[PDB]
RNA sequence: AGGGUGUGGCUCGAAAGAAGUGAACCCUUCCGAAGGAAAGGGGCGCAAGCCCUUAGUACGAGGAAGGGCGAUCGGGGUCACG
RNA sequence: AGUGCCCGCAGCCUAGUUUCUAGGCGAGGGGCAGGGUCUGUCAGGGCCUGAAGCCACUGAUGUGAGGCUAGAAACCGGGCG
RNA sequence: AGGCAGCUCGCGGGGUAGAGUGACAGAUCGGGGGCUCCAGGCGCCUGGGGCUUCCGGUCUAACUCCGAACCCACGAGCGCCGAAGAAGGGGGGAGUGGGUCACUCGGCGUAAGGUUGGGUGGCAAAAGGGGAACAACCCAGACCUGGGUUAAGGCCCCAAAGUCCCGGCUAAGUGCCAACGAAAAGGCGUCUCCAGCCUUAGACAGCGGGAAGGUGGGCCCAGCAGCAGCCAUCCUCUAAGGAGUGCGUAACAGCUCACCCGCCGAGGCUGGAGGCCCUAAAGAUUGGUCGGGGCUCAAGCCGGGCGCCGAGACCCAGGAGGGGGUCUACUGAGAUCCUCUGGUAGGGGGGCGCUGUGAUGGGGUAGAAGGUGGGUCGUGAGAUCCACUGGACCCGUCACA
RNA sequence: UGGGGCGGCACUCCCGCGAAAAGAUAACACGGGAGCCCAAAGGUCGGCUCAGGCGGUACAGAACGCCGCCGUAGAGCGCAAGGGCAAAAGCCGGCCUGACGUGACCCUUCCAAGUACGGGGUCACGACGCGAAAGCGGGGCCUAGCGAACGCUCGUGCCCCCACACGUGGGGGCCGGGCAUGACAGAAAAGUUACCCCGGGGAUAACAGGGUCGUCGCGGGCGAGAGCUCACAUCGACCCCGCGGUUUGCUACAUCGAUGUCGGCUCUUCCCACCCUGGAGGUGCAGCUGCCUCCAAGGGUAGGGCUGCCCGCCCGUUAAAGGGGAG
RNA sequence: UGCCCACCCGGUCAUAGUGAGCGGGUAACACCCGGACUCGUUUCGAACCCGGAAGUUAAGCCGCUCACGUCAGAGGGGCCGUGGGAUCCGAGAGGGCCCGCAGCCUCUCUGAGCUGGGAUGG
């Protein structure tokens, strides 16, 4: 399904496990790489611009692709660490039920059309939200950029960068 | 989906009280004086007495001492273009002003 | 803040929401055009703030007072009987203030206490004189300090 | 396409409507609602204009008087164009 | 069973009418009453009681009769093929 | 004889927006310390498992330690209506129970001129002006005629008025569109603005040279003689140079890269954001546009500004009608004052016509009736009249059916 | 009832959420419950304080018991949820039956603004029960656990039974209780009609417009990977952002006193997302054959077999035998 | 005198709390003495009940100090809303702006028991 399907908000959010049963797994899983506690210079953070919500579907490919970059450009234990902020503690759900009902006679239309649990995102509620962030010493900022930058050309909504 | 007409219904947080209150009836001072007819009351559920509990529609308003019946108090308030009589021990009273 | 002041209705009667509609009428503004002036007080302030959208107001001068007094006509009066007389002269005064008023038997002495609706004319040169909507805050609609003194004598 | 509408053109107009005890048409004088000028003068603004004056004056919707002219107007039908 | 308290309109009277809720009288009316009745063992509770309707014309609306007008497949009786 | 659709003050109620999670309930990411168990390696170390503590972060319609704006109650005050036109009580008669859309705060659902809620507004039943035409968008509530001033909008021509002014920007006809019509990215294409770094102790660019050597050190490598696979590294040195950048080469060699000098005397360079514009950007319904015409130091856009046109809204003048507060009449007619003026379902007030009955100062008829055409009255409903035709019966008034 | 049927009960009552800090407030919205159970799980009085954790003691154990310390509820209170609760509503004992008779007013039901039940509250009279007492007790800590007329039956003290009275029996009335209707504000109730019929319905299904775009086709961004080295000759995974209204999903705004429904035949036209033909280029282009990009809609784009089609498979040529619209 | 100092009877219901340290008692208050009678311990005079009362400030009580909990004040920092209006910007989501209001968290510093009714003690 389309990216542009959840981009805007449809409704509150969704978020209690125990009154919404069957929540498919999220795609992320890790949530930190590099070496954490390392000593680290440029303080670089992700600043995203509009409202909206991220599919996790896209964050974990946003998430291979950072690393690879870096894993690349020195190592993955390296004087580089990268942790992604947000969670996705928002579930989408969707009327699933015209693909198999919707071919049978069976109750199509919008009858019993509450959404389904089919996947999850991590909510944005405020303008210019951290969303991932690297640290890195004075000599790598320039590997660095394009890193958050490459990331950023998978997300759906417009992203900013800063330099620290 | 049609709400229930359940005497306390949706009262999640109507009935609950602020932690520093908890417990068996502590204002005592406040019962102890007693009404005459004419004066104006103000309600005030205690949510921990279960005796002579007025019903939500009428909370937080202004009243009137009409007479006294028993242990109880009899209270009269306007509420739309109508009168109504409110049977009320004096547990859930504060005065105005 | 002056004791002396008054309000002018630009906007028609329709479309007017039902918080409103009855303040003006309430306030006895019926319809545009039309003017009188109240004792300032906080619960004046109420009514123009929650009316602010729809008319103009602000503290009145000497000249514009006076001006704006002298077009009660045969149909424009104060409350002697009804009638709407054209006051005209202190004769309408001298035979009738001794009503509800002490003391004001002249002309000039109507600096304290009351008056009726009034019918006003069109401000001249355009109400659009140098604006075109009549919407804007701080340029249009509500208070204007004493520019509504000069606003009126375009009147 | 149609009708009402303004200006006209051409047509019927015996009575039934006005009208020679004055129609229609010209002037002249007067009153005047709200509203509302301009030339000139002076000043200001890059300019676009405004400000006081000229002035609520000339003007004016409406209404009054006189005169001169002298018999059709009102009305019906059609058509031109707005 | 059909009375007894009070507020109080119009009108009246009073002097001022200063111009008049200044006060009385106060029909009507309103509120507390009371009374008759059944019921409740008392409070109570239900109903009735403060002296005016009938008749006639026209009118309107409801109800029942075809029921503003027109509009069906239907069913039944008796005959005729 | 008070009433209350508003406001203010005073005095109360609240768990929503938000915020917090070591304040519960849960969700959820990591690190640090300590304790414990296991596996591996040499008592130790590593990895994994469980426990604790500390530190950090990520969410909650069904979490709330807190918590507005805000909305509501009551009293007082203000303000308005009120004995010309009246809080409460009773009574006759209804239609109305399929709404829709716009805006705004929701839910459902991606969506929808979808549905389903809260509040407001039309429309329905609301004309008149603009938006091109238009139920709903804005202005604004049509007793009538006339005059004037104005609104929303607009002002090159169609079509009333600005080829109106200042400053700046756009080259695509981008555009000339409130309700409606293009995303991410790319653009130093253009137009303005923040940083940072070098610049007259000569900046960038540009033009020639020195631009180097033990040494092409080199390790394994025929040779890699920077640039075959890992990598160091000193002075001959000084206004200059690396043990050295990309081309390269089997290996070279070589051209360059890095640095100074010679001229050079104005800025130059790198991240940043924005406006307009270009690509992105492709549908025919049959045929080309902002309404067209047409428009490019604009008839576009932005910042502003200045002056006008524009309706039935408002002012005025004249007439009309309703409602309400004085006179005459064997029962309707006058004077004066105030005031009110869109319109279906519905209620109510009053008026003309048709045919018959009773009457009826009454009357009318061989010159009626009716028809045709045309005057005049009346808002109208209609009345009433004149020429002719017709050839024998017909109206006025009141009441009644 | 987002046509109807199938589906399910959103049809009876209750908790929270929905629901936007007054009230009320929709959804075939979400997360859930009830058609009971308790003679004690009830009334009162009295006594103790929980879950959990720490230290020491034979069996002894993390957890049977015992002795100390901490433990603001993290337990427990019958049943779902919400709330409430610590010398208690919790836990343990004593005595009891008020889970009382009769007659009331009032809240919710059912806002403002009408109303059956049911539940609940406040009473008086009378007698009870508990405790010394104040006092508390007409059920369960509070919010779900329920049924009109008519008829039948039960208890109640009388009342009435005839055009004459009286006697006996037998009947009838009250007032309250039970016997039910879950479609739960109460008819006694199985299927088909494609042989159907009738009045209607665009308040409403099917084809056909409009809206939309899950799907479909296409485009673009970015770029793990493959290509000998090299992401971008060509392929591009994970993702992201856009277009078209060609099918297909929903929408019911228009059409139910008819807009006559698939295909095909003939015939006209349009569009470009170009199949070929023209122009230009790149290429992992010796040349041919390739592969790919861009511009370009002027013209052309067949003939057969199977299948009714569309689709699909295939035959033999051709430049290929492009795809869509126009109700 | 006195008034506060505790006490009994309280109101406020944590700014009044908890924990530790220290100080105060010949009265008041407890600790503490003993149970035959009252009553009473599903053992016990533990506790309760009664009779008491030597000692004693160690408990408690009380005051003070310090910590934490906790109310406020100020400072720093965190975070950020909402009514009212427009043919305003933006396609939308959204945002600015004029008219009215704010509050929220978290660190630093500074305070932190008040009070009615009666018998002892100064």
């Amino acid at each position: 399904r389309p990216g542009r399907c959840y981009r805007k908000f449809s409704g509150p959010a969704y978020t209690r496990r125990e009154y919404i049963p069957g929540i498919p797994m999220p795609k992320i899983t890790k949530f930190v790489m590099g070496n954490v506690n390392g000593d680290y210079d440029y303080e670089l953070r992700l600043i995203t611009t509009e409202k909206g919500q991220i599919r996790h579907n896209a964050l974990e490919a946003a998430r291979v692709i950072a690393l690879k970059y870096l894993s690349k450009k020195l190592a993955s234990e390296q004087n580089f660490a990268l942790v992604v902020t947000k969670y996705p503690h928002h579930v989408i759900r969707e009327n699933k039920m015209m693909a198999f009902a919707g071919a049978d006679r069976l109750q199509d239309g919008m009858r019993l059309s509450f959404g389904k649990p089919i996947g999850t995102a991590a909510r944005l509620e405020k303008l210019g939200e951290l969303v991932m962030y690297v640290r890195v010493k004075k000599e790598h900022l320039e590997a660095a950029k394009e890193a958050l930058k490459i990331a950023s050309s998978k997300l759906p909504i417009r992203t900013k960068i800063e330099i620290s | 989906v049609a709400r229930s007409k359940g005497y306390r219904s949706k009262t999640r947080k109507l009935l609950e009280k602020k932690v520093r209150e908890k417990g068996a009836i502590p204002k005592l001072s406040l019962l102890m004086h007693d009404y005459s007819q004419g004066e104006y009351v103000v309600v005030k559920i205690n949510p921990s007495i279960h005796k002579g509990m007025p019903h939500r529609r009428y909370h937080g308003k202004v009243g009137l001492v009409v007479g006294k019946r028993g242990k109880a108090y009899e209270v009269k308030v306007n509420i739309g273009d109508k009168e109504r009589v409110l049977i009320v021990r004096p547990e859930h009273l504060i005065p105005f002003n | 803040m002056n004791e002396l002041i008054g309000v002018i209705r630009i906007r028609g009667w329709a479309a007017t929401p039902w918080y409103i509609q009855d303040t003006l009428s309430m306030l006895r503004l019926k319809n545009a055009f039309n003017a009188m002036i109240y004792p300032k007080d906080s619960s004046i302030q109420g009514m123009l703030n929650l009316v602010s959208s729809y008319v103009t107001w602000g503290e009145l001068n000497d000249e514009g007072l006076r001006l704006l007094v002298s077009k009660l006509e045969i149909s424009r009066g104060k409350k002697v009987n009804e009638e709407y007389v054209k006051d005209k002269l202190n004769v309408d005064f001298q035979s009738f203030v001794e009503s509800i008023k002490d003391g004001k038997l002249r002309l000039n002495k109507l600096d304290e206490i009351f008056s009726l609706p009034i019918r006003l004319h069109p401000p001249k040169g355009g109400f659009k004189g140098k604006v075109s909507r009549p919407f804007r805050a701080g340029g249009e609609f509500g208070y204007r300090g004493d520019k509504i003194n000069e606003l009126i004598r375009r009147m």
